[PDB]
RNA sequence: ACACCCAG
């Protein structure tokens, strides 16, 4: 409650997110959504945004030092 | 040169050529600082 | 182990302390002669 | 709308930078629904006077109900809905543009798709991509009534110089001078 | 001591924490490569060979890294080290038996990079955004790194012996970053200026110049040998525009093909008159110059550099703005494939036939300087005897300076003017300006009729000797041959007075390139030192290192400049 | 250093393949035919011959990459006539020419020498 | 030096920057550090080996 | 000095070698005429500083 | 009162060898004469005997087509650099784009360009020291404890590598052994990659009085892609694609140039004399004697060289219709072709190819070291960081900065902050 | 069963050269042609050079490189010889190479010139084919060049010291007829050799129902094969390989069943 | 140094015509009827004799 | 010493005789009453 | 350390 950033996904959001998950992924993670082959985790990450199934929690810093908490499946995908 | 004076006066000769060679020994140095931005000499 | 002289070309068989001085001729410039192992060169 | 941009512009100078390509979405939006621009329309123009202040309700820049966040929402997409009322009026829809019912849906659609995804997004650096885009144009001038014009210039204005090397006036005439050359 | 080794270049702060020497980085000379796509650079095999990108081991590909592993540092693709999960490190030009070869989960494979590898591709000096540009790996077998040809701009690369490093990202973090921040695709609209950065340069902006007139037909065989290039084509052979007399298409409707999706765009050719936008032939086009894409089709038009290169608003941007940055990134693919095939077959050259006018254009030439010549020994006679009133402003000197200088400029524009009128459709001087590949039609003018008035900071030739430019003119001579005018061009050879201020002209272009460089470095250095801390905070309000708001919102209103438009307002031009 | 082979254009080792048959997806009845360590010499008489045919409606070859030895030949038909068997009958005529053509060529050097 | 066989010697391979023993391939150590100079100076005149160490 | 370009060759030395350099340790070494202003003479010069 | 001898003679000796420098912008005769010092032919006749450190021979050094009257006097008759290439200034597939060039493989394989490059490893032993002990000698395994990843079997007993032997990267060409105040093993190495052949090995007494060594590495540079080549008008480039004859394209009597270069170099550089050039030489080429390219020689002009180039059969103008050397279609523009001198340069792409995965590191920065001889790694400089920030990729500029230069750990106390 | 009927026509049959015109061909075949006489057509010419002893002043590896450019007839035995990369010796066997052997020293003053007389070959028909003759290297008194070397079977694609032509010329439609070609000023341009057209005139009229229909070839060699023997193995050479890719073809859709 | 065996360009043979190309301009013959005499009728084969220096004949003045 | 350069300067009334080294020099020809001083029997004994 | 030199 009492959010007031943007709710789009930035670039930049899109850049760690997606290289956090392929991490976790190579490490032996549980994929959260069905894959019909891939194995770069790079690609099975991508499949795992486009489902909004990314078990991460993205917290905004406002400048003043209050934090949002906001989940990866609670942002527009801006691809 | 002294025994600070002038430096770099003396070089190993350019043997790539034989126009290389005719070029180097024929060659001019200005004693003007590469590191002033200055114009008027270079021209 | 055995050089060819810069001036005169004939061998000297110099040793491993054996200081570089021409038998011959006189010379203090020697040449090693090529390998007996042979190298293949193409024609390419 | 019109005396607005009086005061902003008095040079006349129309050709202005902003995000949706309104003459061009319009125009996409005439070929995707292959709309005939000589049959008549079935859009109404209350319909689309009701669209325009949707859409212009749909897109912030600055968010909050305060009445300075209004205020500051108001004059941030100030131009954009200059250029929204203006294009996306209801005489020029019924004569010019004809787009239909369903094509003008699209159209609001799509604005405010652009719109959003044209927001500048938090955490870009801004300073150090401007300076880089006030630099790379540095390398395109040649050096020195004459004028200091170029490095030499651009050198002068970040330094603040307190002795500059041609200063110079832009003196204007108000009253009868201006017209007559010997007053002048 | 101490404080020479903390400041100024070398130091340690400047020169080895704020920038520092990195593995896994790669330099090498750089050639042309017109079949690979924007995103894609060719890596020479010992490169690949030598350098590594470590991946975890994981069920999903145990299979393919044990046959890497097992494959050794010895036949490409292979491995070179076998990370442990403990830490330990194994070497694999050493260890013959495989007991310590079999991997697990958890196991890092440094393998070899192969095709599809994220790299980052930077020429040295990086002025702007894109020349830290990223790329995908494809293993071409040569020494050299290879660009396609669209992405020589934003680098500002030439293949005159330019060589660029090639950094490889390590972690799978820093390459998902390269992939969706920096990649090739999405830097094409720099937000500097908002048009794209990128765009068609040289042999295939040349070709589909001459590929878009209305004169050029393709038969059927050389229609499907093009069509083969076409990477999104859906398959379908299209309607000939000619079809009885013999199945012909013309080379608007192939790039129509090529163009992607359904954009629309109204450009205009370089030679546009400008009497057509309201004659009657106004949307019917003689010279066919209108250019109009509608409905994803080219109609008509001739494509430039005004349609095709870095102007804002072209069809390149317009496709960036619909379609999007991988759809784009095919789009140039297929321009530039299709464009240099069909080159092959019509050809383009440049050669002494290109230069040569035909006798009434060199004789109007001669006139025109010998009646300018006229005209400046009339001013100096008239300068001499003291006839000639000075202008408000200005000395009686700077008054003469000016006069010759307009009448010696008039001069170069009128031979230049007369002697690109009489080029033929055919010239192919002609071909490269009027299409904007290279080239300008000042070069034309210098080529032809006459290299023009050299200038040597700012002025004329000085009195370098005691009131005379070269020994060989008279003492006070202020005539157009003895300061510096040439009245002759390249093509008919510069007379050595001529020759030795040519490189005057030619030697301060010189020096002010290396002093301009100089400076705008530091310049570009202060610059965004000052303001490299500035960033867009989460509540959209741009603030400083110290938390201080500069702009309430960015650019006083919130958009960023990669996805803004020139645009005309309606309601401010006309009247009530 | 990186320089490859000279014989790697004309040969294949343990692990390539000379001809390989991929069905095309885009339109019906359509065929993408990848030859291996071959060039121009080979794509322009097999685009040549199989646009002769009045029953082959689409035939075009080209080059991946001039540094690679990679051909590919596309091939679309009539909804009646098999692609491969378009293939094979270009090839077949290229053959009975080209014999044809050796066999006058033989007879015109024998009538040439005898006077 | 290693671990399972320390009686190997370990070579040195500069063009990789690490010590490797040549019988189970095992990195041991860190990365080799050069001893020569960066450069291609902030260091002094050697002293004359056959004179005395002075100061 | 003096020599024909026979007895230059078989001196191992190159005919077409046009000389004007030093030998010093074995490397070729050339001494590049170095400029400086003239000597003796009054010079006026412009310091606008 | 006085009257010049003749006119080319402003000119110096590296922009005399210019044909035609009137007829080329200023900027254009500048770059040619950086480079004029750069060409690779035969430097001195004595280049069997002599050992220098850097030596670049060209096998087929050819005269000029077209020449200057200055070059009889520069003796560039005598030692040419440089091959007459048959040139046609046309735009192929796409490969001679910004400024680069096509070039014939088949001509490249009949000895087009090929030079050697010659380097001397000079090495000397010292004998002073009060307990040191410097002697030529083929190390030992057992004996040396200084050896690093290198074969010690192609030396001889002296400790000399004999001539006529192959070498690669890191091969040991000297055996080197330095007694310890037994012997520890520091010795010469064969640089990265720089394969070849060992010419000859020369040992002798230098100045010193020590005895002294001198290895000639010879090794064939075939022009490949990636080297530099430059005209004599400043049309500087880098090979392109090497095609074979049969794809090159080909005049109708059967000619098949060997460098293709860009049309789109000529106009923003105003090479005029470049295509002067171009088309003197084939007048040279058929009339049968050396064409002038005196730079101010007012009896020779364009109309005169192109009436003599019309009496051979070819068009007045220079250009020839070349056919597709892939389909055998007439290219429907005509080509402009002819004899050009072109010069290889000593840049060539097997001298600056450098990579590195993990390497070598400072004593002082624990950073990678500077430059390929070294097998360093190149800087990520304050440019480079710059830009990183502008893209906003926050982790992948901490793994160049911290993660692949020097990662490092520190103790650190919490009441100071001082290292523990 | 839509094949062309080509017919030849001779005009010139010298030792050195043949021309001969093809007519109702297309263009790509009369083109394909062409580029096997550069590339496909396979001679004799040394590829394997062992330098035993070469003091001359041209080093070791270019003496090589000059021998592998030197031709050597194989007018009958090419065909018997298979490539060495496909024989069952380990190396080099007579039934698939051949061995040259050179053997000169300069003792005269007088500068002797090792030509291509010298190349002793033990094929009786497998010689240089000069044997004035190709120059090697120039030997001054004292100097010795001493060398045995092989020579392979190979063409024009893997390097061009297999390259039997020296010169091919393709030549269709000398009228400009078809306009393949767009003279900017067609009176500049001298006619053709093989052009039928007066003097007055300067291009044909267009032929819109017209293909390149006739082909003028100047097939010349450096030695080796006859200029005869260049074209039949040529034609022989492009149908074994059309033959090789048909057999696998049939191999394929056979295996795709 | 030495004259090619091969033409560059075409490949025709020119490596055995050096010697004959020195001996027609010794018996008092201009360059260009010199090369036609030898059989060079193309212009690339032309410049590979004309454009060669003989470098072979300094080379061998040094003693070996 | 031909090597020796003098200079008048009129308009000032100073004469300038230069003499040490460091002076760079280049051959001219000789023209006296717009006549060249080199005639040809100068060329033919030099074309020997 | 210095010279020379490549690219813009
Ligand atoms: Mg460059
Ligand atoms: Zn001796
Ligand atoms: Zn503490
Ligand atoms: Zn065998
Ligand atoms: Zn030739």
């Amino acid at each position: 409650q009492k959010r007031i950033t943007t709710p789009y996904m930035t670039k930049y959001e899109r850049a760690r997110v997606l290289g956090t998950r392929a991490l976790q992924i190579a490490m032996c993670a549980p994929v959260m959504v069905e894959l019909e082959g891939e194995t770069d985790p790079l690609l099975i990450a991508m499949k795992e945004l486009k489902a909004r199934k990314i078990p991460i929690i993205i917290r905004r810093y406002l400048p003043d030092g209050s934090y949002e908490d906001w989940g990866v499946d609670e942002l527009i995908i801006s691809d | 040169w002294g025994d600070q004076a002038r430096a770099g006066v003396s070089q190993v000769l350019n043997r790539l050529t034989f126009a290389s060679t005719l070029s180097h020994l024929r060659r001019l140095n200005s004693p003007i600082g590469r590191d002033g931005k200055l114009a008027k000499p270079r021209q | 182990m055995i050089y060819i002289c810069g001036e005169c070309h004939t061998e000297n068989e110099i040793k491993s302390r054996d200081p570089i001085r021409c038998r011959e001729c006189g010379y203090r410039i020697m040449y090693k002669k090529r390998t007996k192992r042979l190298v293949v060169f193409d024609a390419r | 709308d019109r005396e607005v941009l009086r005061v902003i512009f008095p040079t006349g100078d129309s050709k202005v930078v902003l995000p949706c390509n309104l003459l061009r979405m319009i125009w996409n939006a005439q070929k995707i629904f292959h709309i005939n621009p000589r049959l008549p329309s079935d859009l109404h123009p209350i319909k689309v006077v009701e669209g325009v202040k949707e859409l212009s309700k749909k897109l912030v820049i600055v968010n909050g109900d305060d009445p300075l966040s209004r205020q500051a929402q108001e004059n941030a997409t100030l131009l954009f809905n200059i250029h929204l009322r203006s294009t996306l009026c209801s005489r020029r829809m019924a004569e010019e543009f004809r787009l239909s019912g369903e094509a003008f849906d699209w159209l609001l659609g799509e604005i405010e798709s652009k719109f959003n995804q044209a927001i500048a997004h938090p955490g870009e650096m801004v300073g150090a991509l401007a300076a880089q885009s006030l630099g790379e144009p540095a390398t395109q001038m040649t050096l020195n009534k004459n004028v200091t014009l170029g490095v030499p210039r651009l050198k002068e204005l970040i330094n603040i110089s307190k002795k500059p090397k041609t200063p110079s006036l832009t003196v204007f005439l108000l009253g009868q001078s201006a017209r007559d050359a010997e007053r002048a | 001591s101490l404080k020479q080794r903390l400041k100024g270049k070398e130091g340690r702060v400047r020169g080895n924490l704020m920038g520092k020497r990195v593995d896994f980085s790669a330099r090498t000379v750089i050639t042309p490569d017109p079949n690979l796509s924007i995103d894609q650079v060719g890596v020479p095999r010992s490169i690949a060979a030598n350098m590594t990108f470590a991946e975890i081991v994981t069920p999903f590909n145990i299979d393919r890294l044990q046959e890497l592993v097992r494959r050794g540092n010895s036949q490409y693709p292979g491995a070179k080290y076998i990370i442990r999960d403990n830490g330990d490190r194994i070497d694999l030009r050493f260890h013959p038996k495989p007991s310590d070869l079999h991997l697990q989960t958890g196991y890092k494979v440094e393998r070899h990079m192969c095709d599809g590898d994220i790299v980052i591709f930077n020429r040295q000096p990086t002025l702007h955004k894109m020349s830290m540009m990223g790329h995908r790996v494809r293993i071409l077998p040569w020494s050299t790194f290879r660009l396609n040809l669209s992405v020589t701009t934003p680098y500002n690369a030439d293949f005159d012996g330019d060589e660029m490093n090639l950094h490889l990202p390590q972690s799978l973090e820093t390459r998902a970053e390269i992939q969706e921040l920096a990649m090739v695709p999405r830097m094409i609209v720099t937000p500097q200026s908002n048009r794209p950065v990128m765009g068609i340069v040289q042999d295939t902006l040349t070709a589909v110049r001459k590929f878009t007139k209305r004169d050029v037909f393709l038969e059927r065989g050389e229609v499907m040998n093009l069509l083969m290039f076409l990477s999104t084509w859906d398959g379908k052979v299209p309607q000939p525009a000619i079809l009885k007399p013999r199945p012909l298409w013309t080379g608007k409707q192939i790039f129509s093909l090529i163009i992607p999706g359904h954009i629309n765009c109204i450009r205009t050719h370089s030679t546009h008159p400008d009497d057509e936008d309201s004659g009657p032939y106004k949307h019917i086009s003689p010279g066919d110059t209108k250019v109009v894409v509608e409905n994803g089709e080219l109609i008509m038009g001739i494509l430039c550099k005004k349609s095709l290169g870095t102007s804002a608003g072209s069809l390149v941007h317009i496709s960036y703005l619909e379609m999007g940055h991988d759809i784009t990134r095919l789009f140039y693919s297929n321009i530039q494939t299709v464009i240099n095939n069909w080159l092959l077959i019509e050809g383009h050259t440049i050669g002494i036939g290109d230069s040569i006018a035909d006798s009434k254009t060199y004789q109007d030439i001669q006139n025109t300087i010998k009646k300018a010549k006229q005209d400046v020994i009339e001013v100096i006679e008239k300068a001499h005897n003291n006839e000639l009133e000075p202008t408000p402003g200005n000395t009686l000197r700077q008054t003469f300076e000016n006069q010759v200088n307009r009448i010696l400029n008039d001069a170069r524009d009128k031979t230049g003017s007369s002697a690109q009128k009489s080029l033929s459709e055919y010239n192919n001087f002609k071909s490269m300006v009027v299409s904007g590949a290279k080239g300008s039609k000042i070069n034309i003018s210098q080529v032809i009729a006459v290299v023009g008035q050299q200038n040597v900071e700012g002025k004329r030739i000085p009195f370098g000797f005691k009131h005379r430019t070269l020994p060989h003119f008279i003492k006070d001579d202020y005539g157009p041959e003895s300061r510096g005018f040439v009245e002759n061009s390249y093509l008919a050879g510069l007379t050595p007075t001529e020759f030795f201020f040519h490189a005057m002209g030619g030697r301060e272009g010189l020096i002010d390139t290396a002093v301009k460089t100089a400076e705008t470095g530091y310049i570009q250095r202060r610059l965004i030192k000052s303001m490299e801390s500035v960033m867009v905070k989460y509540d959209a309000t741009v603030r400083n290192s110290i938390n201080q708001v500069v702009q309430l919102r960015y650019g006083e209103d919130g958009l960023a400049g990669e996805s803004v438009e020139f645009q005309n307002l309606a309601t401010l031009k006309p009247s009530n | 250093m990186n320089a490859p082979p000279a014989f790697e254009s004309f040969l294949l080792f343990e692990g390539e393949k000379k001809i390989t048959i991929n069905k095309d997806t885009k339109v019906p009845n359509a065929c993408l035919f990848t030859i291996n360590k071959e060039d121009h010499t080979l794509g322009n008489i097999i685009k040549s011959q199989l646009l002769k045919d009045p029953q082959v409606l689409f035939a075009g070859y080209k080059v991946p990459h001039p540094l690679e030895h990679k051909i590919i030949i596309r091939v679309q038909t009539t909804p009646d006539y098999s692609p491969q068997e378009a293939f094979t009958n270009a090839i077949t005529d290229l053959i009975s020419e080209l014999s044809l053509l050796e066999e006058r060529f033989r007879v015109a050097i024998k009538d040439k020498q005898e006077g | 030096t290693c671990p399972n066989h320390p009686d190997a010697i370990l070579v040195e391979d500069y063009r990789a920057g690490d010590m490797i023993c040549p019988e189970c391939g095992l990195v041991v150590g860190d990365r080799v550090i050069d001893v020569g100079s960066e450069w291609r100076s902030r260091v002094g005149d050697s002293q004359n080996p056959l004179l005395s160490d002075g100061d | 000095n003096g020599l024909t370009d026979r007895d230059l060759c078989e001196l191992n030395e190159c005919p077409l070698d046009p000389g004007g350099y030093f030998i010093i340790n074995g490397s070729e070494k050339v001494l590049i005429a170095q400029e400086k202003m003239a000597t003796n003479t009054v010079y006026v010069f412009a310091k606008k500083d | 009162t006085h009257c010049e001898i003749h006119p080319s003679m402003i000119l110096g000796v590296c922009a005399s060898i210019i044909p035609f420098p009137d007829h080329n912008q200023s900027p254009r005769n500048t770059y040619q004469s950086a480079m004029g010092k750069q060409a690779m032919g035969v430097y001195i006749t004595n280049f069997h005997v002599r050992m220098d450190t850097l030596a670049h021979v060209l096998y087929y050094p050819q005269k000029p087509l077209v020449t200057t009257r200055s070059m009889e006097y520069l003796r560039f008759r005598e030692l040419p650099a440089g091959i007459n290439s048959i040139v046609a200034i046309a735009s192929y597939t796409g490969y001679n784009q910004e400024d680069s060039v096509i070039m014939n493989r088949s001509a490249v394989d009949r000895g087009f360009f090929r030079s050697v490059f010659y380097r001397s490893y000079k090495e000397q032993e010292s004998k002073k020291g009060f307990d040191q002990e410097e002697v030529f000698e083929k190390p030992t395994r057992e004996t040396c404890q200084g050896m690093r990843h290198a074969i010690y079997d192609k030396l001889d007993d002296d400790g000399l590598i004999a001539p006529g032997v192959r070498v690669s990267g890191d091969d040991v060409i000297i055996g080197k052994t330095v007694t310890l105040p037994t012997k520890r093993d520091c010795s010469t190495f064969l640089r990265t990659s720089e394969t070849g052949i060992v010419d000859q090995v020369m040992v002798t007494l230098n100045q010193e009085g020590y005895k002294f060594c001198k290895i000639r590495v010879r090794s064939v540079r075939i022009p490949q892609i990636g080297d530099k080549f430059a005209s004599r008008h400043g049309q500087k480039g880098t090979c392109g694609i090497q095609y074979r004859q049969e794809d090159m394209p080909f005049t109708c009597e059967g000619i098949t140039p060997d460098i293709i270069i860009n049309p789109h170099a000529i106009p923003s550089r105003m090479t005029i004399g470049h295509l002067i050039e171009c088309l003197q030489g084939k007048v040279s080429a058929n009339k049968g004697e050396i064409g002038d390219a005196t730079p101010f020689n007012d009896a020779v002009n364009v109309q005169k060289i192109s009436n003599l180039l019309s009496d051979y059969g070819y068009h007045l103008r220079g250009n020839e219709v070349l056919y597709n050397g892939f389909t055998g279609r007439k290219i429907t523009s005509q080509i402009f072709i002819g004899p050009t001198y072109y010069q290889r340069l000593k840049h060539m792409v097997d001298d600056k190819i450098h990579s590195r995965a993990r390497g070598p590191i400072q004593i002082l920065n624990r950073q990678p070291m500077e430059g390929r001889s070294r097998d360093g790694g190149l800087r990520f400089g304050e440019m480079e960081r710059d830009c990183q920030i502008a893209h906003g990729a926050a982790q992948f500029l901490r793994e160049r900065l911290f993660e692949a230069s020097d990662p490092y750990q520190v103790h650190v106390c919490n009441l100071c902050g001082i290292m523990a | 069963p839509y094949a062309n009927q080509p017919t030849v026509r001779i005009t010139e049959l010298t030792d050195e050269n043949v021309k001969f015109i093809i007519e109702n061909t297309d263009l790509a075949v009369a083109n394909s042609i062409r580029r096997v006489f550069i590339a496909e057509v396979p001679i004799i010419a040394i590829d394997w050079v062992q330098i035993d002893a070469n003091s001359s002043v041209l080093h070791d590896e270019f003496i090589a490189h000059r021998l592998g450019l030197i031709p050597l007839t194989s007018d009958d035995i090419v065909d018997k010889l298979q490539y060495s990369r496909d024989c069952t010796c380990e190396e080099f066997c007579p039934e698939c190479s051949v061995e040259f052997t050179l053997d000169v020293r300069c003792n005269e003053d007088q500068t002797r010139h090792v030509t291509s007389r010298d190349l002793i070959s033990n094929s009786p028909r497998v010689i240089p084919v000069t044997s004035d003759d190709i120059l090697i290297v120039k030997l001054r008194k004292g100097q010795e060049l001493r060398l045995r070397a092989y020579a392979k079977k190979g063409f024009g694609k893997e390097h061009a010291k297999w390259n039997p032509t020296a010169g091919v010329a393709f030549e269709y439609d000398p009228d400009n007829a078809l306009r393949h070609t767009v003279y900017p000023k067609p009176e500049e341009w001298p006619k053709s050799e093989y052009s039928e057209l007066d003097e007055d005139e300067s291009q044909a009229p267009y032929d819109p129902n017209g293909k390149p229909e006739r082909f003028y070839y100047n097939v010349e060699s450096c030695g080796s094969l006859r200029p005869e023997t260049i074209v039949l193995s040529a034609l022989s050479g492009l149908k074994k390989k059309l033959s090789d890719l048909q057999t696998q073809l049939s191999h394929e859709i056979q295996s795709d069943v | 140094m030495i004259i090619p065996v091969r033409c560059f360009t075409c490949g025709k043979i020119v490596g055995n015509k050096w010697e004959a190309y020195l001996g027609l301009l010794q018996a008092e013959y201009t360059e260009g009827d010199a090369l036609d005499a030898l059989g060079l009728k193309r212009y690339c084969c032309r410049r590979m004799l004309l454009a060669h220096v003989d470098l072979i004949e300094k080379l061998l003045n040094y003693a070996p | 010493v031909s090597e020796v350069s003098m200079i008048r300067d009129i308009r000032e009334r100073e004469i300038r005789i230069y003499t040490d080294a460091g002076r760079i020099c280049r051959p001219l020809l000789i023209v006296e009453k717009q006549k060249l001083l080199l005639k040809k029997r100068h060329i033919d004994q030099l074309k020997e």
